[PDB]
């Protein structure tokens, strides 16, 4: 098995000098063997994705799918480390960085058929990853405009030689 | 960031007051348009061969039978024309056309619900946002000033028009309800097949035609009646009783106008050119317009020959 | 029927992350104005919903205590009272609960 | 096709879908409060309005003691409906339920809904209310109702 | 005379040095009980910092709803600006729009949208011409719209805006909002203020009445952007609360023989208060009319 | 293949000479060890040529380290940063000698794909072809189907 | 099929070894003072004064 996840919040940055910014608080947080599917815990880890931890929290309450209360307590209990033992100063000022799900270890069970075939079931289990960033979330790419589109071909045009001579 | 809607944020006492105040406007601005021919109406233009004039929108109400002074019975729907105003003209040039066209709206809807372009487009014509909005297509002529009303006098017993509206709409439906297929016996042996499609295309070509019969959505499509003439026409209500039945379910819109047969062309002329002026007409029509073959329900009863 | 060539995990990642199959974003979601907890526009707060439950709950327990026996539904009318309340004067004649506790906040007398 | 069909197709069938109504309806009548599947709530509230017409009627008129002898299945609720119920909205033309969204039950994440009789002595229910009269967008819309209100009146 | 690019890089730059200095004056660190009441998590307490942790860093450490929602903050009763620094230790209250008695926000709400309306009126005139502000009255907001004075050059005796001057300021307007510019606000002496306003007539006036009826004899200026009023009460945290935006009419006072005095009108509404296009249209209708105080 | 190989253009190091020519070659690392069968190739080859090799390049420095290996090494660097390193592992002396001055002739730019066999800055001396180098102008350059006035 | 987790982890901390054993735990140092010294008022003043 492996388990960095839970190494990378040891991970220590030496003290920085005046000069260069504030570095963003992050926090690596993961929750090991849920009976979920990884497929269908992907979804909800996709929807949440890029969020606001308090927006992702008020979707994650009223969302129907089991997958759902399971992230919410992961991402509560992230929140209070992160202000208990991380120096995070505003509990609602982080957003998520990357939330995905990884397969974890499965049983085999045999699932009876008829004419006394048979075939082998799984009980599949998953971990669920997430870090948080402090700071508001960053703004989405906006859509690429006409002018955007205008300039870049232009530059093609331009960036085009006369091939296979001197 | 969050959807809403015109009553979210008003109070108890704020609620019937908004709905009383744009009913109130409602009323006002339809009954301002009263009187067309007063209002720097457009030029009228004598009837010519080969003019087409603007049509109508009603609502289908119904069906009643009807009998003529022949004997025989007929089943006439009930039109009924309500709120139906002219709303833009463009030019021929404009609508890059063999004929320029006319815009056409009725049964007027709420405002709330209503995009804020179309919104503002209703606000400088100064009428009520119209539920549907159907073109014709008429002669430079026939061209009517934008504002104007219409009624169902813009018809008259008969003429013969056509009809046109969406159907019914039934779902998704197998070939035997869609397309008649004689489907399979229901016995015999028959496993499973009692309403399959059965063969679709033959074996060599090794795909399917395009345009195959194959089970799928029905109705809910725009279809058109031809050769309807009119019996009746009521006056007060501006209802018109087209023969036969038309498509479309019961309070549906149906765009109405002259039909386009070959055998019914150059009837038109002594048609209201190019529609009826009630305000400026020199006198009051009766209560129902009937046909010389229409039986009046007053008249004593028929006595054959 | 049975498939003839495997799909390709670029297929399947087609219509896998398609945008429909995704979960669309919840625009309905307000706080409650009064124990601060999220609900949505047109359902009950969670919060407010339970603990009328819970009261009343308690108040139908009283109910049966005081009844004490199936099919014996009272042909009168049923008022609940709290700790350190009296009979009203309109309240004559009615079937009196009594709890041990106080008025809620929220539970307005009439 | 399912063109001016009015009623639901619940439970095992006609009869099945009667016998689930007249419990929830029973329960209803003697707790004055319950909350089950939104439409289910929906379909029986027609049946739960039309009772107290019935129970309006009279203990006397014969055709509403058999109309409540047999969708009342505990025949102690009978003489609540006639003594109580119906005294109670006799003032009252209408409305005498109100049906409300509740949030989904943990197990089948099911529509849930809450139907309880008006004037009940249960605490109230967090009812939703609209906007109160002192906002920015009310009093806007009041002085245009007071300033309109002058002009007519003028 | 002093160019108008000029004054507003001297004004900017005297709220920069004033402050600097209160920030100067005010020692290191300091922590103050701030306690949460108010009915929803009560009991909570806030260990700020004085003069430099605000209400709204408050509402961040709380959750977002009340960062998007608490439009103006009561501390000890009365208002206090989302984003003016505490001076003490006390018991603070968020307000929203949609509150029991909103009435502070709305008043709040109302000199807000005048300052931002009162700030495009410098900008919207040509260099040449002179435009110097009066004062901003303060309109119930029952009246349908707020008003602001200013004074024109003498070229503009008989001159009125047309349909597309109105359009133009709504313009100026909306892009003041799109750039999203919060509220900024800093309690200074009123000797202060009088040389910062020194080259208006009717700031000074205003400076020395607010001084006047002030026991401390100390006012509250407000900055947006690069623009510095004199207001008198606190205002919403940011221009982008406003979401409908529109300036009426204008409207002469009288008498003008002695002065000219120019009743600039608009009307305004926030997000969280959302009206209907239809509903909206009618606003404007009332707001075009002229509105005179009590 | 040269689709799944990076590729350059033709060029030199600082007009490498234009002027004068410098020897790309700036530095030889030797690794010999002195008990070994791999290693009596390279032994040899430092007992008789090596010092030949020295005087005929001046500018280059070589190294030889004596040291316990299995697969004797040489190590080339140039002045562009480059570095070569070649095993001597079992290999005779008259062939070392060519691998030895192979490196010093290189100039060390990548061993890759080649996209020009030629390259020049200056093309064309009479101009570029344009569409109107060969068109000739009309009175006034009157448009075609076109009247003025 | 029957195979399954090896999950017989029973919860144990480190708070007795077990007893009747000659192996004890030698202890470097007391868990705190033997008497209290209460510091006498204003020693800070004391300090001024050395
Ligand atoms: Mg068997
Ligand atoms: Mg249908
Ligand atoms: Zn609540």
């Amino acid at each position: 098995i492996s388990r960095k996840w839970e190494k990378k919040n040891k991970i220590v940055y030496p003290p920085q000098l005046p000069g260069e910014p504030r570095r963003p608080a992050e926090i690596y947080h993961c929750r090991r063997q849920i009976k979920y599917s990884k497929d269908k815990m992907w979804y909800l880890a996709k929807l949440i994705r890029g969020m606001s931890i308090d927006q992702a929290l008020a979707q994650l309450e009223f969302n129907d799918k089991k997958g759902a209360k399971i992230i919410k307590e992961v991402l509560l209990e992230a929140q209070d480390m992160a202000v208990r033992d991380h120096n995070v100063e505003f509990r609602s000022n982080l957003y998520i960085a990357e939330s995905t799900s990884g397969r974890g270890q499965c049983l085999k069970r045999i699932r009876y058929h008829g004419r006394g075939r048979f075939g082998i079931m799984e009980k599949v289990y998953c971990h669920y990853f997430v870090k948080l960033v402090e700071g508001p979330p960053p703004p989405p790419e906006p859509p690429k405009t006409a002018v955007a589109h205008a300039k870049e071909y232009i530059q093609q045009l331009r960036s085009r030689t006369i091939v296979h001579t001197l | 960031k969050s959807g809403t809607w015109w009553d979210e944020h008003l109070s108890e006492e704020n609620v019937p007051f908004i709905k009383q105040l744009v009913s109130d406007e409602d009323k006002a601005q339809l009954a301002s348009k009263l009187c067309p021919l007063k209002d720097e109406p457009w030029p009228i233009h004598p009837w010519e061969p080969g003019s087409f004039r603007v049509g109508l929108i009603a609502l289908k109400l119904g069906m009643m039978p009807l009998w003529t002074k022949d004997g025989q019975k007929h089943v006439v729907t009930l039109l009924q024309v309500q709120d139906c105003h002219v709303l833009k003209y463009t030019s021929k040039e404009n609508c890059n056309g063999k004929m320029a066209t006319l815009s056409v709206g009725g049964k007027t809807v709420s405002r709330f619900r209503k995009a804020t372009s179309i919104l503002e487009f209703y606000r400088e014509l100064g009428l009520p946002p119209k539920q549907t909005v159907k073109i014709f297509n008429i002669t430079d002529n026939a061209a009517i000033k934008p504002g104007t009303p219409l009624y169902a006098a813009h018809f008259r017993p008969g003429q013969y028009v056509d009809v046109t509206a969406k159907t019914i709409g039934k779902g998704f439906q197998g070939v035997m309800k869609r397309w008649g297929f004689k489907g399979q016996p229901a016995t015999h042996g028959q496993t499973k097949t009692h309403r399959r499609p059965g063969a679709v295309a033959t074996g060599d070509i090794g795909r399917v035609w395009p345009g195959t019969k194959m089970p799928g959505k029905m109705g809910n499509i725009y279809r058109t009646e031809y050769g309807l003439k009119v019996w009746r026409i009521n006056t007060k209500h501006n209802i018109i009783y087209v023969n036969g039945s038309v498509p479309g379910h019961k309070n549906c819109l149906v765009k109405v106008k002259d039909s386009k047969l070959p055998a019914y062309k150059d009837l038109g002329k002594n048609l209201p050119f190019p529609t009826y002026f009630p305000d400026g007409d020199e006198e009051e029509l009766p209560e129902d317009l009937y046909d010389e073959n229409v039986c009046q329900p007053g008249a004593p009863s028929i006595t054959f020959a | 029927a049975a498939p003839k060539n495997r799909r390709t995990i670029e297929v399947n990642r087609c219509r896998r992350r398609n945008p429909q199959k995704l979960i669309k974003v919840k625009n309905n979601i307000d706080v409650c104005p009064e124990c601060g907890h999220l609900k949505q526009k047109h359902v009950l707060c969670a919060y407010c919903y339970e603990k009328v439950c819970k009261e009343t709950a308690e108040i139908r327990r009283q109910i049966g205590k005081q009844e004490g026996g199936p099919f014996k539904a009272p042909t009168i009318e049923t008022v609940v009272l709290y700790t350190g309340e009296t009979p009203s004067e309109q309240d004559q004649g009615k079937r009196i609960i009594e709890r041990d506790r106080k008025r809620p906040s929220w539970f307005t007398q009439n | 096709i399912s063109h001016g069909r009015v009623f639901r197709r619940m439970g095992l069938g006609p009869e099945s879908r009667i016998h689930l109504l007249r419990n929830l309806l029973t329960g209803l009548v003697r707790h004055e409060r319950i909350e089950a599947p939104w439409a289910r709530v929906d379909e029986m509230r027609g049946y739960a309005e039309k009772l107290i017409d019935y129970g309006k009627l009279g203990d006397t008129n014969e055709r509403a003691m058999r109309m409540a002898d047999f969708w009342l299945t505990e025949k102690d609720l009978i003489p609540k409906l006639f003594q109580v119920l119906a005294p109670r909205y006799k003032d009252q033309t209408g409305g005498y339920t109100r049906m409300l969204q509740i949030p989904n039950r943990s197990l089948d994440r099911a529509k849930m809904a809450v139907i309880e009789y008006k004037g009940n002595c249960l605490p109230p229910l967090p009812l939703p209310r609209r906007d109160s009269h002192l906002t920015l967008l009310n009093q806007l819309l009041q002085g245009l109702r007071q300033d309109l209100r002058q002009s007519q009146e003028a | 005379q002093l160019s108008p690019t000029e004054l507003t890089e001297m004004r900017n730059d005297l709220f920069n040095k004033e402050k600097a200095r209160q920030l100067s004056l005010t020692p290191r660190t300091e922590k103050i009980e701030v306690k949460h009441v108010g009915k929803t998590d009560p009991g909570t307490v806030f260990v700020m910092n004085k003069n430099i942790s605000t209400p709204y860093s408050c509402a961040m450490h709380l959750s977002e709803w009340y960062c998007r929602k608490s439009i103006l903050a009561l501390v000890d009763g009365q208002p206090w600006d989302m984003y003016k620094p505490l001076t003490k230790s006390c018991e603070i209250k968020f307000l929203t729009f949609k509150d029991c008695d909103p009435g502070e926000v709305n008043k709040a709400y109302w000199r807000s949208c005048a300052m931002m309306m009162g700030c495009v009126i410098e900008r919207a005139f040509k260099d040449e011409y002179m435009v110097n502000l009066v004062r901003a009255p303060e309109v119930p907001v029952i009246s349908g719209a707020f008003c602001y004075d200013v004074v024109l050059d003498s070229k503009l005796d008989e001159w009125m805006p047309t349909k597309e001057n109105l359009r133009s300021f709504t313009k100026d307007a909306h892009a003041l909002i799109y750039k999203d510019l919060p509220f900024e606000t800093l309690e200074v002496e009123a000797k202060v203020a009088l040389e910062i306003f020194q080259h208006s007539k009717y700031k000074v006036d205003f400076i020395e009445e607010k001084a006047s009826q002030n026991p401390e004899r100390i006012v509250k200026l407000h900055r947006i952007g690069d623009f510095i009023d004199v207001s008198e009460g606190p205002l919403i945290p940011r221009t982008s609360i406003c979401f409908q935006y529109e300036v009426s009419a204008v409207h002469n006072l009288q008498p003008t023989q002695p002065s000219l005095i120019r009743r600039f009108q608009g009307v305004s509404l926030p997000v969280h208060l959302r009206a209907h296009f239809t509903i909206w249209d009618k606003l404007l209708e009332r707001s075009r009319k002229m509105v005179t105080e009590d | 293949t040269a689709r799944g190989t990076p590729s350059r253009f033709l060029a030199s190091v600082l007009h490498n000479g234009l002027g004068r020519y410098v020897q790309q070659l700036q530095r030889l690392s030797f690794s010999v060890s002195r008990d070994g069968a791999s290693s009596r190739g390279a032994r040899e080859f430092v007992e008789r040529e090596v010092i030949d090799f020295a005087r005929r390049n001046p500018g280059v420095v070589i190294y030889v380290n004596s040291r316990p290996c299995c697969v004797p090494r040489v190590v080339a660097e140039y002045l562009n940063g480059a570095v070569r390193e070649e095993s001597i592992h079992c290999k005779s002396v008259e062939e070392i000698s060519t691998l030895v001055q192979k490196l010093a002739d290189q100039s060390g730019l990548d061993v890759i794909r080649i996209r020009k066999p030629f390259h020049t800055d200056n093309p064309s001396i009479q101009g570029q072809w344009h569409p109107f180098t060969n068109k000739p102008t009309t009175f006034r350059g009157l448009r075609p189907r076109e009247v003025q006035d | 099929t029957e195979k399954e987790f090896m999950q017989h982890a029973r919860k144990a901390g480190l708070v007795i070894p077990p007893e009747k054993s000659d192996r004890s735990i030698h202890l470097a140092c007391t868990a705190g003072i033997f008497d209290a010294y209460v510091p006498p008022e204003g020693d800070a003043r004391i300090s001024s004064l050395s």
